[PDB]
């Protein structure tokens, strides 16, 4: 800002009078500053000590001034002595030394502003010129003994400091000796070829916007822009053609979850402090979980590969039998994992050309499209259902509490955290965290080695701290450069119910064994299936336990929207006395939903938070904007406020043209129709 | 049993039930392959909405130019983008625009834009996002391009002594002025360029594919620009920031009283007939539909009276953008019938390997080959990201101040892509009325508004930047989950600045403060996971806690241990601004105490309390120039020992007063100190000797 | 060091030639782009490569001489400490870190760290000695405002903090003695009896008067009274629901010219060698003169 460092250094009222003089002079910005250190500069001089003795000043100060007093002052000053003028108006007269009082101030050297003043005027004045750096080169008459040099130098030191403060070396430029760009040579044919059409150059255009006033031929254009547009407005109260989504009648979206969640089986072991290393837990288990026993047939169930799974499996059984865990180099693991499975990136060097061998191009498809899931509601109703093993989740502990609302998060954090530990996701997040986990620490310290990682949990056993154990996977020498890179894992899984053809479509179900059952000795399948992750799915995966915030975020804006509305400590009783309708029947759907507790309804979130955990895609970013929308057209129907849309044939282009294969899409979608289905039994915008 | 999450909205409001209805927890969708294909869509689809045919050959540059403005060839499919602007419309806009509040508008707006830019430092161009470095034509930071460019200004011709804006850029345009540039390659060998590729080369926009979008399906293409044009946009940030922070229709800066003010104070103006009905609007394909050429138009109309330098400094940066270049990514790859032999063909190679792309390939390269550079491609009417944003909502506020002239009008508000409008009329054919000649100032201007991603309500219930808004509620942003831990530095400064994260977080969103609770054990937890630290009482043994284990019976009072030196929570919602040695100093054993803070350690020596300050050890995969620099820094900083807190005033050079500091010094420390001849005549010796040795 | 060897390595670095096209021919402005150059680009996931790091087995880069001063090398039980292996700078492992914290010596520095830190200590007084009380579960919402957010007594607008540090550790090169300085000269001459004679670093010296006396003005949302005592504390007061608050309570001397042929005698003798004499003074960034003293 000019004006406020120019209210630090320089004087108050002094603005006023150098802006004065600058409204006198013409559009020009920089020279106010240089005005008013001039002014003051004067001010330096003609204050204290102006001849006293003979009181008519011995400065006659007729510079900074109107314009229109300056002729007349001079001829009132100079009607008795008579002086000659030299060819230029003197800035301050005198009649001490009966001579003019040139004042001029430089930033450079003195030596080239005193000769050009020099070719201007001579020495036939009194030439003043002051340096902001300290040099007094001037006319040969001076001040005798006083302190306007002292004063005038410590000013120009001051204000030369005020330059160095702020950067301002191209601001105290005298007109005379910035204002004009740097005109160039290829620029200006640059700037009036880029011009509009009907216009020739910068110039003609830059006068004819200087020279332009609207007209009321504007809304000939406008209504011209109105007669040829061919656009209605869609309402909503006779045209409801909010219709249900399209979804593909094909083949079902398979299991595509990277483990297992409900059709995994497990061995517990008391848990030892020492052995806590991944290969120490992996033994542990080895002589725990009996591999003995665990024969399988070479011929497969269903699938595509079985003998390289039996070989495979046989080799790692003998390797961690060895208690060693790093596979040596055989044809399966030169098959399974890639290895020597890559294009040849050849550069543009050579080419050697052929007559139509090897005839080389490019070819791309997109995604392949799926049907409708059915297998995906019991396991939603297995992940809220309670499973007997007590925490899963390793959370910290409690700070120390004040007599302020910690007791109400306290409170809010020890009730759900105690609903959130027993549920089988808890279980699910233990097991991403704990074996992505150490898949990520085997990513990082051994590249180029095939490692054996076993997949586990760790839970609370009457009390007792146990571990667990689901399956084996298999790292295949990750080079993560970028990332990317989608390293090949290797699973072998331990179920204990039978297989299905339709939703475990991309695995290769063997037999193994008996399992004792205590409540008989039912069966033991071992599954398989090749896979690949990613660093950064790594580095989203293996942070998944942040899921609890937008769960508590809803619960507490619930709690906190309903205390609110109702202006009282009323929660302890709210958490317990209010009901949630979620879980319409199959049978029947009009009017006929589940009212349940709260707990349960955290549960719930926490559960489609964290399957927006595992699934997210592109899919279902545009689906949950789409949806947003058409939750927004839902709260325009929950007080019948007449919504209206554009264009709704476009708007399902775009909904469906995002839904191709992801079952949580395909799955919220039919849920969203069926939530069409219930609020068309009450509210009338939508269809059957 | 079946079950829907969503029916919590049958009962509910959705200021609450729609956090539910955002999946920021999952890792975000990235890029594969290269970027090619998106700017040919781009590009392509710009020239395709061109609505145009009328060329104008150029003779500066190789390549054909197509106009943009008042070349219109009406097709019958209007509600299809177009992408002409008229400019006496617009202008007309501009008259209806100062006309309103009001005379001397744009002279004292630009009298303060004028007065803000000579007193501006170029080190201000360092301070940006990545940029695109033209000498080894990558992607660098800012700092780093102008580095190259400045030793390119020194290496050329001359030396640089302009440390201001104004000079730079008429030094800049001497670069243009020049024949023949010399720069560095390789190990610097110093290579000469001409005239007509350093034109070519400073007008160059690097395009690649932007990675960590939330919310399309569809990847968008992203372009960085260089050096040269970055400080002249600079300037037109300020001018236009300087009118959109003096206007009242605008949210570049609160965002959310001012929709108080406008609903509550147009609601105060209706007639006894007349009502309010207000529309959520999405402008679809807004960065390509935005010529330079008005830029250039309004700015030639704003500075009409503002000073002779700033009327023809603000006509540079549109010209550049009329006439821009754009990369082309880095090609594409070719394989066999059998899959296994890939070439890769680059951006260079495209002209004659045409012949083996595929047919979406082909039919977005014949529809842009006669616009193609050899290695580049041509656009002058397109406007990407990285570019001007605070003067498009500028042409907001003139779509939004429109008089036609019954009494029936519109207002609202405008984003970057997000607008509210308020529309105050009658009936419904007249809101058809109203909200078509909406849609005919928009497309008239230029400005094309989806059909798809609009509707509106007659209460407010609308969006905005994200923000649902409710009949008398207000929903919050939604926050970032992965930015609460980024700071990875230290054993101290990855907890507290977590509790400055969830602080702000607390203070500028809603953020409930049982989340946060939940957040920061959350975070304490990870903490704890980081770095293998666990409270005495677990039993968790590892190569750290058996020391701490070990050594637990020589501290008497157990809680003036710390998170990072085995101790368990003591900061709490209440002590997020207080880190935990500050809480916990208080209740530490002296022995503690005075052996954790000792300075005299091996690991610090070699914004809070540093006593566990260690440096990780570095990568094993331009190096004498670091080199140089950091002796001039560590050199001139060895002088000074108060200059990195004040800014190192003084050009006139900077050997000079290190010689006579160290004279200064040495005699200070001298006179009546230490009084030996050898030491004052030697380290004399050496300041002359350097002294001739230099300055010859 | 000692100034003795800075002339020595001053003058051995500055045999390039290209050193002289830079310093005192080139661009001093740079120097400002020279303090952040460096190739770290972006660190992308910081807390990522710190697992990384702490997952290898010795990632610290620490000193060498100290801990083979005092420590031990290897544990009671196979506990690995060390590196042999390069400059002179050896790995280490938190293992160290935390045997430096448990068995190293002791140095009383409470003082020191009892006098850097104040403003935060007095921050954990303040919350130590306030009271609460119930809350209002209420609707509750207002504007946001522009407010200074800590309780100084000094005010100043966060550009007399910068000169006043200048003004007070080393005043050569430091700013302008400016008309809002008289008083802040009253102010350093009241300062500089508190900050001459320390052990303190002078990053942390600057650190504690930048932080001991400015109000931090920021864009925060506040509501009822607007007293900055219970403004930093706001996170913690309200939020949007709900509201809880039951608080009751020398040298005045002058230069005159560059000219005369001045006896080489600098700021350290300027006062028994200062009246009736033209003694020069070096001024910091290049700028010396000759003086005068002025009465």
């Amino acid at each position: 800002v000019i004006r406020e460092i120019a209210k630090r250094f320089l004087e108050q009222a002094t603005i006023n009078i150098a802006e004065e003089v600058v409204r006198e002079y013409g559009d020009h910005e920089r020279t106010m500053i240089s005005v008013g250190v001039h002014f003051q500069a004067c001010c330096l001089i003609s204050d204290e000590y102006t001849l006293e003795d003979e009181t008519t000043p011995r400065y006659v100060l007729l510079e900074g001034l109107k314009r229109q007093e300056a002729i007349s002052k001079q001829n009132n000053i100079c009607s008795t002595l008579g002086l000659e003028p030299l060819r230029n108006l003197a800035d301050i007269f005198d009649r001490k030394t009966r001579r003019f009082l040139e004042v001029g101030i430089t930033k450079r050297e003195s030596d080239e502003y005193y000769q050009e003043k020099f070719n201007k005027i001579g020495n036939d004045m009194d030439i003043h010129v002051f340096t902001y750096e300290g040099k007094y080169f001037s006319n040969n008459p001076n001040g005798l003994e006083d302190i306007q040099k002292t004063r005038i130098f410590t000013f120009l030191s001051f204000v030369s400091d005020e330059l160095r403060k702020e950067n301002m070396f191209t601001e105290m430029y005298v007109t005379e000796e910035e204002l004009e760009m740097y005109k160039s040579k290829l620029f200006i044919a640059m700037r009036d070829e880029s011009v509009p059409l009907p216009y020739i150059n910068y110039e003609h255009l830059r006068t004819r916007c200087e020279t332009f006033k609207r007209n009321q031929a504007e809304c000939e254009a406008k209504v011209a822009d109105v007669a040829s547009r061919l656009k209605i407005k869609l309402e909503h109260l006779e045209e409801n053609k909010l219709r249900p989504l399209e979804i593909p009648k094909e083949k079902e979206a398979p299991y595509t979850h990277k483990f297992l969640m409900k059709d995994a089986w497990f061995f517990a072991k008391p848990h030892d402090s020492e052995r806590a290393q991944p290969q120490q837990i992996l033994y542990d288990f080895f002589e725990a979980a009996n591999m003995g026993f665990m024969t399988t047939s070479p011929k497969p169930i269903f699938g595509k590969q079985g003998l390289m799974y039996h070989s495979l499996w046989g080799q790692t059984k003998r390797a961690i039998k060895d208690k060693r865990n790093e596979l040596e180099p055989s044809e399966q693991r030169d098959f399974l994992c890639g290895i020597g499975r890559a294009s040849k990136k050849i550069q543009e060097d050579k080419w050697q050309e052929s007559r139509e061998e090897e005839f080389k191009q490019e070819e791309t498809k997109g995604a392949a499209k799926r049907g409708f899931p059915t297998w995906f509601n019991e396991e939603w109703l297995w992940a809220m259902r309670d499973s007997k093993i007590g925490d899963w989740i390793p959370m910290a502990e409690m700070p120390p509490c004040k007599n302020e609302m910690e007791d109400y998060a306290k409170k809010m954090c020890e009730e759900l955290e105690s609903k959130i530990q027993g549920t089988n996701c808890a279980r699910e997040m233990s097991k991403l965290i704990h074996t992505i986990g150490s898949l990520h620490t085997e990513c990082r310290n051994f590249p180029g080695k095939v490692k054996i990682v076993p997949i586990y949990c760790r839970g609370t056993l009457r009390g007792e701290s146990t571990d667990c154990l689901f399956g084996i996977a298999i790292k295949g020498k990750s080079h993560l450069n970028k990332d990317d890179g989608m390293y090949t894992v290797v699973t072998f899984e331990f179920s204990t119910e039978e297989p299905n053809p339709s939703k475990h479509e991309k695995y290769t179900v063997f037999e193994a064994g008996t399992v004792p059952v205590e409540a008989k000795e039912k069966k033991l399948f071992l599954y398989c299936r090749t896979t690949g992750m990613s660093k950064l799915k790594n580095d989203w995966f293996s942070k998944c336990r942040r899921c609890l915030i937008p769960t508590m975020e809803t619960v507490e804006q619930i709690v906190l929207k309903e205390c609110a509305l109702k202006e009282e400590n009323r929660v302890s009783e709210m958490l317990e006395n209010k009901r949630a309708w979620i879980a319409h029947e199959n049978g029947e759907n009009l009017t006929r939903l589940v009212s349940t507790k709260l707990k349960d309804l955290c549960r719930m979130l926490i559960v489609t938070q964290f399957y927006y955990c595992i699934y997210n895609d592109n899919q279902l970013e545009g689906f949950c904007n789409e949806q947003k929308k058409f939750l927004m057209f839902l709260q325009a129907d929950k007080d019948s406020k007449s919504a209206f849309t554009f264009n709704q044939k476009g708007l399902y282009e775009k909904i469906e043209e995002c839904i191709v294969s992801n079952p949580l899409c395909i799955f919220l979608a039919d849920r969203l129709n069926k939530l069409f289905l219930v609020a068309k039994s009450n509210g009338a915008k939508y269809f059957e | 049993m079946e079950i829907n999450p969503y029916l919590l909205m049958l009962n509910n409001d959705i200021t609450s039930m729609i956090s539910l209805t955002y999946p920021y927890t999952g890792a975000p969708p990235m890029s594969h392959g290269t970027s090619t294909k998106y700017s040919m869509e781009t590009v392509s689809r710009t020239y395709s909405y061109s609505r145009t045919k009328k060329e104008v050959p150029s003779g500066i540059f190789p390549i054909e130019r197509r106009k943009f403005c008042n070349t219109i060839e009406d097709k019958e499919n209007l509600e299809k983008p177009n992408g002409n602007v008229d400019i006496n419309f617009m202008l007309s806009l501009a008259e209806m625009l100062e006309e309103k509040m009001g005379k001397g508008f744009f002279k004292f707006c630009a009298n303060e834009a004028e007065a803000e830019i000579l007193k501006m430092h170029f080190s201000k161009l360092t301070e940006g996002r990545q940029t695109y470095d033209w000498t080894s034509e990558r992607n660098m930071p800012a700092a780093t391009a102008l580095q190259l460019t400045v030793d390119a200004i020194q290496e050329t011709q001359g030396t640089f002594k302009g440390t201001t804006m104004v000079e730079y850029c008429n030094k800049i345009l001497e670069m243009m002025d020049w024949p023949e540039v010399k720069f560095k390659k390789v190990t610097l060998m110093i290579t000469k360029i001409g005239r007509e590729e350093f034109i070519k080369r400073i007008c160059t926009i690097n395009t690649m594919a932007k990675d960590g979008e939330r919310g399309k399906y569809k990847r968008r293409a992203i372009a960085t620009p260089g050096m040269g044009i970055r400080p002249f946009s600079k300037i037109v940030e300020t001018l236009a920031q300087k009118i959109c922070e003096r206007l009242a229709e605008s949210g570049l800066p609160e965002k959310k009283a001012k929709l108080k003010t406008t609903v509550s104070s147009t609601n105060s103006k209706l007639q006894e007939g007349q009502f309010m009905v207000n529309i959520t609007g999405d402008n679809s394909k807004w960065n390509e539909c935005q010529q330079p050429e008005a830029y250039l138009a309004m700015l030639a109309y704003i500075t009409k009276d503002s000073s002779n330098l700033m009327k023809d400094l603000c006509s540079v940066a549109p010209t550049l953008f009329c006439n821009k270049y754009v990369k082309m990514g880095q090609g594409f790859r070719a394989k066999n019938k059998r899959k296994t032999k890939e070439i890769v063909i680059p951006a260079k190679k495209m002209k004659e390997r045409k012949e083996l792309m595929n047919a979406e390939w082909r039919d977005l390269f014949e529809t842009i080959e006669p616009y193609m550079d050899g290695e580049c491609c041509f656009l002058g009417g397109g406007m990407l990201m990285g570019m001007f944003n605070m003067l498009s909502t500028v042409f907001g506020v003139m779509t939004l101040n429109y008089r036609e002239e019954r009494n029936c009008y519109w207002t609202g508000l405008q984003s970057s892509d997000d607008f509210v409008l308020f529309c105050i009329s009658r009936t419904w054919p007249e809101m058809e009325m109203t909200i078509l000649k909406f849609i005919a100032v928009c497309k008239l201007m230029g400005i094309n508004m989806s059909l798809e991603k609009s509707y509106g309500c007659l209460p407010e219930l609308f969006e905005f930047t994200s923000m649902f808004f409710s009949g008398d509620f207000v929903s919050n942003i939604a926050l970032e989950l992965p930015a609460f831990t980024t700071a990875g530095m230290n054993e101290g400064t990855d907890f507290t600045a977590a509790m400055s994260v969830i602080r702000t977080n607390m203070i500028n969103n809603g953020l409930s403060p049982g989340t946060a609770l939940m957040a920061l054990r959350i975070c304490l937890q990870e903490f704890r996971a980081t770095y293998r630290v666990h409270p005495y009482d677990s039993g968790v043994k590892n190569h750290r806690m058996k020391i701490i284990r070990k050594f637990i019976e020589t501290i008497e009072n157990k809680d003036g241990l710390l998170i990072s030196d085995g101790g368990k929570l003591m900061n709490n919602i209440s002590s997020l601004h207080i880190p935990e040695e500050i809480l916990k100093e208080d209740l530490m054993d002296p022995s503690y105490r005075n052996r954790v803070f000792n300075p005299r350690n091996p690991f610090t020596q070699f914004a809070v309390v540093s006593t566990h300050s260690f440096r990780t050890r570095s990568n094993r995969t331009m190096a004498l120039e670091e080199k140089r620099y950091q002796v001039v820094c560590n050199m001139y900083r060895s002088v000074f020992e108060s200059a990195d807190v004040n800014t190192p005033i003084g050009s006139m050079s900077m050997g000079e007063a290190i010689e006579a500091k160290i004279l200064d010094r040495a005699r200070t420390q001298f006179e009546n100190g230490i009084i030996g001849g050898e030491e004052y005549s030697e380290i004399k010796r050496l300041i002359e000797d350097a002294k001739r040795q230099r300055l010859s | 060091s000692l100034l003795l060897t800075l002339a020595k390595e001053y003058a051995n670095l500055t045999k390039d030639k290209k050193s002289c096209k830079l310093l005192s021919q080139g661009t001093v402005s740079s120097y400002t782009t020279f303090k952040k150059w460096t190739t770290s680009r972006k660190e992308k996931n910081p807390s990522l490569r710190m697992r990384w790091a702490m997952g290898s087995k010795f990632p610290i880069m620490a000193n060498r001489e100290i801990l083979e001063e005092a420590g031990i090398p290897e544990q009671w039980e196979g506990i690995d400490l060390w590196s042999k292996k390069d400059l002179g700078m050896v790995l280490a492992s938190p293992a160290a870190i935390t045997y430096w914290n448990f068995c190293g010596p002791g140095v009383d520095n409470s003082s020191v760290i009892k006098d850097v830190y104040k403003a935060k200590f007095m921050k954990k007084e303040r919350w130590r000695e306030t009271l609460w009380g119930p809350m209002n579960f209420e609707l509750v919402g207002k504007q946001r405002r522009v407010v200074e957010t800590q309780p100084v007594e000094i005010k100043l607008n966060q550009k007399e903090i910068k000169e006043l540090t200048m003004w007070v550790l080393f005043e050569d090169e430091a700013n302008l003695a400016s008309k809002f300085i008289q008083e802040n000269f009253s102010l350093v001459l009241s300062l500089r009896e508190l900050y001459k004679g320390k052990a303190v670093n002078k990053d942390v010296a600057a650190f504690m008067i930048a932080h001991q006396f400015s109000p931090e003005k920021r864009f925060l949302p506040t509501f009822g009274p607007i007293r900055p005592e219970r403004m930093e504390l706001l996170h913690c007061l309200g939020g949007d629901f709900w509201k809880i608050e039951a608080v009751t309570a020398v040298e005045g001397f002058q230069v005159c010219e560059y000219d005369p042929r001045a006896p080489l005698i600098p700021r350290r003798d300027l006062r028994l060698i200062g009246f009736g004499k033209k003694v020069r003074v070096f001024v910091g960034q290049g700028q010396e003169k000759t003086l005068v003293r002025t009465s």
